[PDB]
């Protein structure tokens, strides 16, 4: 019937976590004044900020 | 000295720095003494209302 | 002495209770569960809200499952306390549940009232009235927001939450009819209330958000939900009469394994009026005095437990020509049936006959499959309407087989049946296992 | 004919219900259980009992496990019927539970009232009222014994019975704070009642005595009990006004997996007053007559279901900057939330928001873990206090968004949260898994 | 929204949702022995 | 307990340190790890008629002067430790 | 009580009955001296 | 508790070590200024550890 | 009023009693209150009504 592809809930690709998320980033990188890590490795931080998927077959 | 100083930013004041760790190792006292337990037939008795002879 | 004196008192008759023990009571094993959260989301109402108007809303695919639905209505009083009776219930004339274009179920304002009369109770019932009426002696001009919970199968238990996530191709919609008139709000008996406001309406749906593993399974796997459906038809009541005992045989166009039947007689003029009116306290406008009128109810007290004002003398159900059970009195169906099977208190004029041990529950517990019945008939015998409603001596001192002369106004009959079907969900679409 | 006519009515459609049957309704299965006995034993209360005093007791080791605890009080009416409202509940200002020196939990007189308002019901609630108040139109000088059951996690089910037997090295103590004053007993509003008696007090603990096998099992094994805790802070309610709708963002100092939040607004002077006073029937002392005065409640009728006298217009809970749900009216939190989640009736001025499917049970059913939330904010909007409370027409005939001028007296706000934690009992000692 | 609660998962929740055993959103009802109930009048012996 | 001096009425102290008056750290509360450090204050009832010395001098613990309502400002202080790092001719603080 | 188990219990009346039957002579008198005022003490007198 | 009474306390195991101990008392003057001398000190007749 | 105790462990943290190392022994304080306190319940030899 009504070709509705996705559920209308933000859980698509929104990061609705707390600010502890930033602390989690400090876990994958150096855990100190790490500001130079995102100030320089924008590519590494972007790849570290991608979403996951789980396909559904009809 | 002017830019590499660590500031008390967000993430360091999270509640999980206290709630995730239990207060059991900071308040409990070491025992190393076994606990007792006894049968119910030892404190109550033997119930003398059994047979007669 | 003390508790040890009971423990020591042990012998052969204790073995059947505590020998070779299987359980304890002093440590509960709790079961770890999945990760989920619940959120209330406003739906958009298409159409136009107003009395007599129809509206509809699509339940948005906001959550990976839906349960509770509450419809808000804002109404004002068109008169003083005593003029309204569950007006938000009267207002929600009906609601249709549709999935993928096909009706799954449909409820009527009268069903909500009938259902309530039989299945809600105690503080659950009182709190329930507080959400649909004015119960603190409010006066004309008062404004209140009412909350009408829906009672579709998924609105009663998480166990049947509808997997919107598994319905990638089907929308689920709610269609609503708002009554042309609501007593004590925009009309008083048959009279319109000048200046009455139109309702403000909003539909709220409580959504369940699942975590990754649970959501994935719901999205991919086929499901079979055991669901409830309401069957309903309106009939004319063999009009009760002062001169005799009316009788009637109503063939029931029902199918499916039915949990129970329920019915009521009513005066369609006044929402919720299932009994006759009389000059006794609460039984009519002005009851108890010279000015009492037994043709207009005390709306705030429209319902009653005084069976003397009800019209059913007796009834039975016949299946394929044979009596299902021996004929029983109307009070059996009003008081005993729900005593034995529900445990609540049912207002006079409302009747129940269960085929189920526990008709109020989700789990099947005995059903009557009307699909194997060629001729399903409800047989009714009415009371004689010989009692002068304006005279308490006659109203209250009378016999089992008679009722009020005003009971002849209870000309409508509403017969309901609740049955079990299966809602199949797969490949993004829902469907019913059984048509009939 | 008869029931046989239904059994024969069997088709393909009945297979999902009765084909290849799994169960039978006509045969009940009970399980054999351990052998145990229950005894109610009086505890010794340390400190002097009286108004405003703080007293305590250590639970004795008479049995192996404990559940129910009932505090007995004897109070004497300081005036006639209608001057008191749940006075034994008001008297017990609070109770702390400490095991081995660690605070496990705490309940407050207001909490007992809020808890009751949300979770007790029907005749459970009435019988409760009978144990804490005078409900048969008693007169001055009447003396009654009141019973206040406690509401700690082990006081609700044997399932969480506290294993005193496995707490071999730890004492369990209860600290009870008695109110400085109880309305209609030792004070009438702010005025002391001459001749008022001090309360008699006694604490009773219901003990479970185990048999040989279970008693041994408990003493020798470590145990972990999933229990509830109450979090609570008091705060000022942005005072509403006749001309503006006060608003307030309240930061919630809560942690752990919370089943629900609960709150109320109140007049701190009048125990149990969660709504404004008014000249409508029972909403003020003297309501309905010339003497009606909207400065004092009809205490025996302090509560009401008339939301018109409640202060809250609307509310939402915002978590980490995002609405946790759409803003709803105060009446939602008063009537629908408990309709859906509890099934009882909540009086006006008391609100509930559940994060759980069934918060009234013991089995967790969805929680909000505030230890993973940085900004937990309760956002409240209040009604305008423009209604002349001394005129029932003004009250009874008003609009959704307005309330009594006397609603500005509801300046206290009590916000509660009920959550889970784990009580670990090991090597004879008790304590909590999560700080 | 509700999603902000789901991601708020911690150590404290291991006893509630870790290694999950049950759900609340899939009730499977039991199939049961077919039966019918009839109310039948008895004969009472004696005045 | 913590200083050994005598503090004027209206001035309050709460130490997290054994000896806060000294230089050597002797216990501290690190508020950089506390989300909600809240100071809860309950005030006395200003029922005493300040113009009548008997009213003041003979009164109870929970009350004060009617003139006490003039004390409308609240000043809250905290004293902490930090590190002033000095290197290669320059200085600055280790923590902000 | 020993270990939570009641072993025994005495009552004021028992002490009186017990004494009446089993104490005697000067033991009984000395007992009375330790529990009563037997030297014509007057109002306001204090005794351990 | 009151004048002439003997009371006692058992220190609970709330923490690990104990140091300073303060006994609080609430007293009311039975006469005017100049009629007392360190009365809370006088009140606590003795303390045994 | 506040009456700090003057036992050795109440004077220096250096002598803090290790309740933690006293697992099977209790620490108790027995306090005797005076029958009379000057200017509070007695004035010289007279009681204060």
């Amino acid at each position: 019937f009504r070709d509705t592809a996705s559920i209308g809930f933000s859980d698509t690709h929104q990061d609705e976590k707390t600010l502890r998320f930033l602390k989690k980033q400090i876990s994958q990188f150096i855990k100190h004044l790490k500001e130079y890590y995102p100030n320089n490795e924008l590519t590494k931080k972007l790849v570290m900020k991608y979403s996951d998927v789980q396909l559904l077959p009809y | 000295l002017l830019r590499g100083f660590e500031s008390s930013l967000r993430g360091s004041r999270v509640r999980t720095q206290i709630d995730d760790k239990s207060f059991i190792p900071y308040t409990w006292q070491m025992i190393d003494v076994p606990l007792a337990a006894a049968k119910t037939s030892f404190i109550a008795g033997l119930d003398t209302r059994q047979q007669l002879a | 002495a003390g508790g040890l004196s009971q423990l020591v008192a042990y012998g052969a008759q204790d073995v059947y209770l505590t020998g070779n023990p299987q359980i304890t009571f002093f440590k509960t094993v709790y079961r770890r569960y999945t990760n989920f959260a619940i959120e209330s989301i406003q739906q958009t109402i298409n159409g136009s809200v107003g009395f007599g108007n129809k509206v509809s809303t699509q339940i948005s695919r906001n959550g990976d499952l839906i349960t509770d639905i509450v419809v808000e209505f804002v109404l004002t009083k068109g008169g003083n306390g005593g003029t309204t009776y569950y007006p938000a219930e009267e207002l929600l004339q009906d609601v249709e549940l549709e999935i993928g274009g096909q009706r799954i179920d449909k409820h009527y304002n009268d069903w909500f009232r009938t259902y309530d009369a039989l299945f809600r109770m105690n503080d659950d019932r009182y709190n329930y009235r507080r959400m649909t009426d004015w119960v603190n002696n409010e006066l004309v001009g008062a404004q209140k927001r009412f909350y009408v919970p829906l009672i579709f199968f998924f609105n009663q238990t998480p166990g049947l939450a509808l997997p919107l996530i598994a319905l990638q191709y089907h929308e689920v919609k709610l269609y609503f009819t708002l009554a042309s008139q609501v007593q004590g709000v925009n009309y008083n008996g048959s009279s319109a209330i000048a200046g009455a406001a139109q309702p403000t309406m909003s539909v709220w749906v409580d959504y369940i958000f699942l975590d990754t593993q649970e959501r994935t399974r719901f999205a991919q796997l086929p499901h079979e939900y055991l669901i409830e459906q309401l069957q309903f038809t309106g009939s004319e009541t063999a009009t009760p009469s002062a001169t005799t005992q009316a009788s009637q045989n109503i063939r029931l166009n029902f199918n499916h394994p039915t949990k129970y039947l329920a019915w009521n007689f009513n005066n369609p003029t006044n929402y919720g009026q299932y009994t006759a009116l009389a000059n006794i306290p609460g039984a009519c406008s002005g009851a108890g005095t010279a000015a009492a009128t037994v043709t207009t109810p005390d709306y705030g007290n429209t319902g009653t437990y005084n069976e003397q004002l009800a019209v059913l003398d007796s009834a039975k159900i016949q299946l394929n020509g044979q009596d299902r059970f021996a004929t029983r009195k109307g009070s059996y169906f009003n008081k005993v049936q729900p005593y034995q099977s529900i445990g609540g208190v049912t207002p006079a004029g409302v009747y129940l006959y269960s085929f189920a041990l526990k008709p109020a529950g989700r789990q099947p517990s005995g059903t009557c499959n009307f699909s194997r019945i060629d001729n399903a008939t409800l047989s009714l015998t009415y009371k004689t309407c010989s009692i002068d409603a304006t005279s308490p001596a006659a109203v209250l001192g009378n016999t089992e087989t008679v009722t009020a002369n005003t009971a002849t106004l209870l000309t409508a009959l509403n017969i309901y049946a609740k049955n079990y079907n299966v809602l199949r969900i797969m490949s993004g679409m829902g469907g019913l296992a059984y048509a009939n």
